[PDB]
RNA sequence: GCUAAACCUAGCCCCAAACCCCACCUUACUACCAGACAACCUUAGCCAAACCAUUUACAUAAAGUAUAGGCGAUAGAAAUUGAUGGCGCAAUAGAUAUAGUACCGCAAGGGAAAGAUGAAAAACCAAGCAUAAUAUAGCAAGGACUAACCCCUAUACCUUCUGCAUAAUGAAUUAACUAGAAAUAACUUUGCAAGGAGAGCCAAAGCUAAGACCCCCGAAACCAGACGAGCUACCUAAGAACAGCUAAAAGAGCACACCCGUCUAUGUAGCAAAAUAGUGGGAAGAUUUAUAGGUAGAGGCGACAAACCUACCGAGCCUGGUGAUAGCUGGUUGUCCAAGAUAGAAUCUUAGUUCAACUUUAAAUUUGCCCACAGAACCCUCUAAAUCCCCUU
RNA sequence: ACUGAACUCCUCACACCCAAUUGGACCAAUCUAUCACCCUAUAGAAGAACUAAUGUUAGUAUAAGUAACAUGAAAACAUUCU
RNA sequence: UCUCUUACUUUUAACCAGUGAAAUUGACCUGCCCGUGAAGAGGCGGGCAUAACACAGCAAGACGAGAAGACCCUAUGGAGCUUUAAUUUAUUAAUGCAAACACCUGCAUUAAAAAUUUCGGUUGGGGCG
């Protein structure tokens, strides 16, 4: 009889309450009789570093400059890394300079975007 | 009244929202009988007779009787000594203090209309000092109106105005009745 | 009890601004500007009462045949239950017949 | 309040902006264009004027069109401008009667047709007046290509309709391919009705239809942008070794 | 409004009803008195006496082809062809005092009117203006502001 | 009848009056008498002379019949050849 | 035949007010 | 809601001339918003209305309404307020002039019954009110004696006019 | 002196102008598996016709004309002509709106209420009562009186009616809200005038303009489209319960649980919008029952009781047409004056209406009422009060 | 003989007692136009006036401090007892 | 059960304390008898009675509360049902004729099924006559 009240797991019936989850994305599958297979590459890996030697505490000292918003855009990226060799080249296929014509054949392809984070 | 346009406007209750339903069945319940929470006699409800839409008041006096109350306006002006025919409204100086002390010194009224032929050529120096005062206010000859003459306490004219006035307001006499609307072309009508 | 126990805060009208100076100006464009314009072509409002006048049930009957077309829905639909409910009566109830 | 515009023009406004404002001119045109179809269950009137016998006055005569229902199996079919007359009757005919709701359905037979321009075999739920239009047209392909949007009443006429006019447009080799004296002759023979292949592409198609073409044909995935700037650098370089 | 029934209900019968007895206005048969009425011809009529007045007056200059179009300008006549006007009649009345000498073209015409505006040395012709053409004359300026 | 028309907000005209009177421009109302054309037969020569003669109404008649007419059909027509055109004014009445 | 008319419920804000 | 009990306290009179009978101190103490109604509270009220202070409150500590209580507080109260900052000398010298019981805010809520119907009841409230006034309390009007009550029907007697007439 | 009282702006109304990260169709807001399934089809009815059945509306001018029409209620063209805010609301108003929220309903859906300080808070008045219960007797007052009562006079109000104090209706009371909309034609006042009007229209003193007359609430109903078989009727799938005793494979007996509800008492605004206590029928079967699904209103289902279909089913509920209609009932709000009660006819008509009669207003004119003789039938032998007519007055 | 009306006279003044309906003279408050400026005037407007509709909303009464409702006992408030 | 009722216990009840409704209500300074009257008086006329108030019972009256009487009549108000009431066959089923070469379509005829609508007035209440 509520209907203000958001639809959650801990409402309805037994199969409605197995059924239903809380947004924990799935790690396997389920077999014959019940037995849950755990696929390890479904599990999400923290890729966590080495932060031994780091000198980047959280916080940054108030004696800081203060420097101008600089949102980096694609012509600041192609002009600091691509621009060189180009014309370098050009005083002297772009594939070499770094273009890739497809994403398909890479781990982290950009677009469709299949990587975390 | 004629520009009047009034917009008030009340929800009957049929325009009311909801009340469909009949709030209570007719008997039995011991209370009065309502087929809508939205009849006029309820909180809330609609309005029985109300203002309704847009109105319109608009209505012409024949412009025989608009040009003879043009005509009795400035009679009754003259005879009360509250028109005054200029030569020009030229001006010494575009400041409103020289207008109304000039004003107050003549003795005129606290409330001046002048008037001139036509609006393009009305003096630089009359349009600066009446831009800045309230009570003293420049119109052209074809604005001349009854509302603005009552109430206004003296009208001031120029010969030009007197002329143009004194024209359009007597062909009214010995014209015709309309064979079609004076806008159209005719014999001897500018 | 119906009734303020303060005086309401006075209400200043200032008589000579420049609607009030200026009412009426050209209220004789016709008759003094050789017909050019008609007086009705002053009034400034809904288009579909500019210069006429007419009970309600004329009223609406103009208002929907001139901007029906861009009526809202639900205002549409009450204008013309409105025509209807006027229309009624006007044409079958009053005291005299 | 009140809209800008009528509602009524509102999609004529739709056409103006957006995909619709891209597709071409033509079609454009012949969807706004509204011909009047071809009388079909009524009588028109022979003339403008009539002289009423009450009172023997000249009085204007309209053709006021009786609303047809095209059920969706026609757009399958060949009916020619024919349909359901959804109506009423006064029984016994005479109006101080009941009235009744009355359908009258055409009489639907299935036919074989051969398309000398498409050289195919249709079989197509037909009426007898789209015979006799047949007829009248001097084959299949004649009165497909004859016969207007509006006269023809159907889909199927339409696309049918297309096929020929782009067959005729391209001069297609696959019509009686080994046999190009054949081709030639049926081309001649339709030759009157030719159009350029771009119209002839777009004629018969819905709206829908046109919006879903215009929208594969401008789909471009999106050129990268390393190289917009390759080129954009490029040029500046060879700007300034130039000068 | 009164008392009950249906006056001071706002609901009493159309007007006609006679509270069920048939009504005085149905129970007379039909008659023909207003067959073709819109479609009857109508002439304004132009009295010799009219017509003398505005010669008199200097509305009519009878040193010029009087017709329609000048009867109408000085305004001796109104016509309505929307209404079914054709045109002007000439009338008899006042033939007796009728004397200017002048050249008018009507519509229709009495005989004695036609013997009055011949005696005193004019002329008088009935011509015809089917409605479109009498609009047209009774309102030339109009007609030459459509730009037909 | 109609005192508003739901397209023009005018009023209108009772037609079946129309067919059966004849509003003279003086205001008055002229009719056929009922039964002038049945059952001749039975009916004397006065009786039928009676019948076939041209009729006024009263002032109640007229005026309902002023009320349920529009003013179009109490203008001043000039027909051509009007067999009424005679009786369309008064003459020598007094009050 | 029977005649049954439904008792009426208040709306319960005009109830439940607090101070 | 008016609140003009609390502030009859603060009103301050111009100091008495040597020659001029010393004025009665004069307490009003007020309890808000006691759950309770006024109807029982007025009995209580009317109980201790006129009498000393010492007296109403030991006719308060032995009746048995909660209203008694309550306004055992309430006296209580003001004789303390007397006494510091009224310039009461003696805490035993006072009596109550004035005890009347207001109505409160109340609260709305519904009583179910047996067919769907209902009532509504209300959450009743009181306020309570007294004026202690400074002195012994005055003595009670003595019954109108025989002689008094002939005394005035002789009056009456001699008020006698010869009613219309000269 | 308490309840309280007020308050001004939150906003809204009418116009003009202007065109407007992730999750989610599965049980929505649910990361991740073979689909196939796809939209179009006259509105009806109320209502009017005083029933109802054909029928009944959904710029200006031509024109409410031509035409249509149980030729009646009513419906109704075309040619042709030319085309910048507020004498608004201001918290019961204005949007429903502080909000489509709270709350109510299974759902469609219905749908509220209200707040007020100040520059800064980092500073006297409704009802109801209390002060202060009451004294013989009486619509609660009036005439009065020295005097409150005592004396004398006085049968609340509204509506309905022939007639009401009526033991006929409504009303506890305060506050707020709550109900006469308009043509034709007339009348008054202007303007112009044989012409008037700012095309059209009218005109044999007319035309133009203005002023001034036409209420509110209420049905059972009808139709359209949605929503409903979590109750209940029946059914489908797959489940569960039935002690003990007698008998023996039982629509068997006694009798728990369980189902039902015979009779009584209580209750009747109740514990309960159908209950409690006792008593009672069945209780291995045509039994009872949990779960999910199905049949939907021109219908369903029915061991027919016109049963039951979400508490009110002779046909559900919601929304809409809808402000349905009501000759029926009720209501219809400032002061003051004046005139004002009156024959009948027709009518599916006698609860109403149209005409007449009466009544009202304005205007024109001259006779109006009372009434002297004379006069108004025989049938009928006699046979009345009178009447009609009628100068004078 | 007297008492006895709103009959009649007397002093003064007089439009100042019939339902439905009808004619007329005024008019409360509001807004607008001009006045006015401790509450107004001349006009134009209109959601323009409530002792009554088992009227709607809110407040408070009357019925009424009434009908109804509730907590087994002692005690150290550990506990025990019925 | 009753002749024929009595006794006791519990509940209710009454008093004290807390909490605290409902229908109802024109105003009431709310008497009895006879008469009157809108045809049965607390309020009117003639008499009689009459300090003031609480509390508990009673049910003769307030034509007591409750439900705008389900009885009866009326309404040119409804609806349900039945028909051998009027009007229809739009719809299904048949046939027959066309159309096409059995199905579909059009037109008719007959049935089934239904659909819309009505059920006059006077009347010594209504009905019957
Ligand atoms: N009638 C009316 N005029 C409006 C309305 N809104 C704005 N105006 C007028 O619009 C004009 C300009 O408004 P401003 O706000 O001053 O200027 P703006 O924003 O440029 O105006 P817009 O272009 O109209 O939005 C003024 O004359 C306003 O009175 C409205 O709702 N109604
Ligand atoms: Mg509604
Ligand atoms: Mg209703
Ligand atoms: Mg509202
Ligand atoms: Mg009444
Ligand atoms: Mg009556
Ligand atoms: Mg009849
Ligand atoms: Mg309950
Ligand atoms: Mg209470
Ligand atoms: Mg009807
Ligand atoms: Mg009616
Ligand atoms: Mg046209
Ligand atoms: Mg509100
Ligand atoms: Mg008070
Ligand atoms: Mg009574
Ligand atoms: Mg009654
Ligand atoms: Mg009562
Ligand atoms: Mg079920
Ligand atoms: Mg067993
Ligand atoms: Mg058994
Ligand atoms: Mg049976
Ligand atoms: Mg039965
Ligand atoms: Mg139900
Ligand atoms: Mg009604
Ligand atoms: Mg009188
Ligand atoms: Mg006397
Ligand atoms: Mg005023
Ligand atoms: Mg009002
Ligand atoms: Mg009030
Ligand atoms: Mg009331
Ligand atoms: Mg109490
Ligand atoms: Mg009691
Ligand atoms: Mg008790
Ligand atoms: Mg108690
Ligand atoms: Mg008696
Ligand atoms: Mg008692
Ligand atoms: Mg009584
Ligand atoms: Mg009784
Ligand atoms: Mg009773
Ligand atoms: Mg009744
Ligand atoms: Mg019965
Ligand atoms: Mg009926």
């Amino acid at each position: 009889a509520d209907r203000m009240s958001k639809w959650t797991s801990k409402r309805g019936p037994r199969s409605f309450r197995g059924r239903k989850g809380r947004g924990a994305k799935g790690i396997g599958f389920l077999t014959s009789g019940w037995r849950f297979v755990q696929i390890k590459e479904m599990v999400p890996e923290f890729v966590v570093p080495d932060l031994t030697g780091f000198k980047l505490k959280p916080y940054v000292s108030y004696l800081a400059p203060e420097s101008e918003e600089t949102p980096l855009t694609a012509a600041q990226l192609f002009s600091e890394a691509v621009a060189p060799a180009i014309e370098k080249d050009f005083k002297d296929n772009l594939e070499k300079y770094g273009f890739e014509p497809t994403q398909e054949g890479k781990l982290f392809q950009l677009y469709p975007r299949n990587f975390l984070r | 009244n004629f520009k009047r346009i009034s917009y008030a406007k009340t929800k009957t209750r049929a325009e009311v929202r909801g009340g469909g339903r009949k709030p209570w069945p007719q008997k039995g319940t011991g209370r009065a009988r309502h087929g809508s929470i939205r009849s006029p006699l309820w909180r809330g409800g609609g309005v029985a007779h109300g203002p309704r839409g847009p109105t319109s008041y608009y209505y012409m006096l024949p412009m025989k009787v608009r040009a003879l109350g043009l005509k009795v306006a400035l009679t009754v002006k003259l005879a009360q000594d509250d028109l005054h025919i200029m030569d020009s409204l030229e001006l010494p100086t575009g400041d409103p203090q020289y207008l109304t002390e000039l004003a107050h010194y003549r003795r005129w009224g606290d409330s001046v209309l002048l008037v001139d032929l036509t609006h393009e050529e009305m003096p630089q120096s009359i349009v600066e000092a009446t831009s800045r005062l309230k009570t003293f206010n420049l119109i052209p000859a074809v604005g001349l109106n009854v509302h603005s003459m009552l109430k206004h306490q003296t009208l001031v004219l120029t010969l030009p105005t007197v002329a143009f006035l004194e024209d359009k307001l007597l062909w009214q006499d010995s014209r015709y009745r309309p064979l079609y609307p004076f806008s159209l072309p005719y014999s001897d009508f500018p | 009890i119906g009734i303020r126990l303060t005086l309401p805060p006075p209400k200043v009208v200032d008589r000579w601004n420049e609607k009030r100076a200026m009412f009426g100006v050209y209220d004789n464009i016709g008759i003094l500007g050789n017909f050019e314009k008609h007086p009705k072509e002053l009034i400034r409002g809904p288009i579909w009462l500019r210069g006429w006048k007419g009970n309600e049930l004329q009223r609406c009957i103009r208002k929907r045949k001139m901007v029906g077309s861009r009526m809202f829905a639900d205002d549409l639909h009450n204008l013309n239950k409105r025509i209807r409910y006027l229309y009624k009566h006007f044409n079958r109830h009053g005291k005299f017949r | 309040p009140l809209h800008k515009y009528p509602v009524w023009l509102w999609k004529r406004l739709q056409l103006r902006e957006g995909i619709c404002s891209r597709l071409p001119g033509h079609y454009l045109r012949s969807l706004e264009e509204e011909r009047t179809p071809t009388p079909v269950h009524y009588r028109p009137h022979g003339a403008k004027f009539k002289i009423n016998p009450k009172n023997g006055q000249r009085e204007r005569v309209e053709d006021v069109p009786i609303p047809i229902y095209f059920p969706p199996e026609s757009q399958r079919g060949l009916w020619g401008g024919e349909g359901w007359i959804l109506g009423q009757i006064y029984a016994n005919n005479d109006k101080l009667s009941k009235r009744l709701k009355k359908v009258w359905k055409p009489q639907l037979f299935e036919r074989e047709f051969y398309s000398e321009i498409l050289d195919k075999k249709f079989t197509v739920t037909v009426t007898m007046r789209t015979l006799d239009l047949i007829d009248e047209a001097y084959g299949l392909d004649f009165y497909i290509l004859k016969t207007p949007k509006e006269d023809l009443c159907s889909k199927f006429g339409m696309d049918l309709k297309r096929g020929m006019l782009l067959r005729l447009a391209r001069q297609d080799p696959q019509l009686h391919p080994e046999d190009p004296e054949r081709r030639a002759a049926i081309y001649d023979k339709y030759k009157e009705f030719a159009i350029p292949e771009e119209e002839a592409e777009w004629v018969g198609l819905t709206l829908e239809e046109a919006i879903e073409k215009q929208r594969l044909l401008e789909e471009k995935d999106p050129v990268p942008l390393f190289k917009i700037y390759v080129a954009e650098l490029i040029q500046q370089l060879q700007q300034q070794a130039l000068s | 409004r009164g008392h009950k029934g249906e006056r001071q209900r706002g609901t009493r019968p159309r007007l006609g009803f006679e509270g069920g007895q048939t009504p005085f206005y149905i129970r007379i048969p039909k008659y023909g008195f207003n067959e073709g009425h819109s479609f009857r011809r109508q002439y304004k009529p132009l009295s010799l006496n009219r017509l003398q007045y505005l010669i008199d007056l200097g509305r009519v200059d009878p040193s010029q082809p009087i017709d329609l179009t000048q009867l109408v300008n000085g305004r001796g006549v109104t016509i309505q062809p929307l209404k079914r006007d054709y045109g002007v009649q000439l009338v008899e009345e006042g033939a007796d005092t009728f004397t200017a000498k002048v050249n008018i073209e009507v519509q229709l015409a009495s005989e004695l009117a036609i013997a009055a505006i011949e005696k005193n040395g004019g002329v008088v012709t009935t011509a015809f203006y089917d409605p479109r053409s009498l609009d047209i004359v009774c309102k030339p300026v109009p007609f030459f502001l459509r730009g037909q | 009848l109609t005192y508003f028309s739901a397209r023009k907000g005018k009023r209108k005209t009772v037609k079946a009056v129309i067919d059966r009177f004849l509003r003279l421009h003086c205001g008055l109302w002229v009719r056929r008498k009922a039964g002038y054309k049945k059952k001749l037969w039975k009916k004397t020569p006065a009786r039928k002379k009676r019948l076939r003669e041209f009729v006024f109404c009263n002032k109640t008649q007229s005026k309902l019949l002023d009320k349920m007419t529009t003013s179009f059909w109490k203008r001043r027509n000039w027909y051509v050849d009007d067999p009424y055109q005679k009786y369309h004014d008064r003459t020598n009445l007094k009050v | 035949k029977k005649r049954f008319t439904p008792p009426i419920y208040q709306p319960k804000f005009k109830t439940e007010k607090e101070f | 809601i008016s609140r003009k009990w609390e502030k009859k306290n603060k009103i301050v009179y111009p100091p008495q001339l040597p020659g001029e009978p010393r004025r009665p101190a004069e307490i009003y103490h007020c309890r808000r918003q006691i759950k309770y109604s006024k109807d029982k509270m007025w009995y209580l009220a009317k109980l201790i209305r006129g009498m000393s202070i010492d007296q109403a409150l030991a006719q308060l500590e032995f009746n048995d309404k909660k209203g008694a209580k309550i306004i055992k507080e309430v006296l209580l109260e003001a004789q303390d307020m007397a006494v510091r900052d009224h310039n009461v000398e003696f805490r035993s010298n006072l009596y109550i002039a004035e005890s009347t019981s207001g109505r409160g805010q109340c609260l709305k809520r519904i009583r179910y019954h047996g067919r769907g119907r209902f009532g509504i009841m209300e959450k009743v409230y009181c306020h309570y009110f007294v004026k202690l006034v400074e002195g012994p309390p005055p003595p009670p009007e003595p019954p109108k004696t025989a002689v008094a009550h002939a005394k005035e029907y002789i009056q009456q007697l001699r008020s006698r006019t010869i009613v219309h007439t000269l």
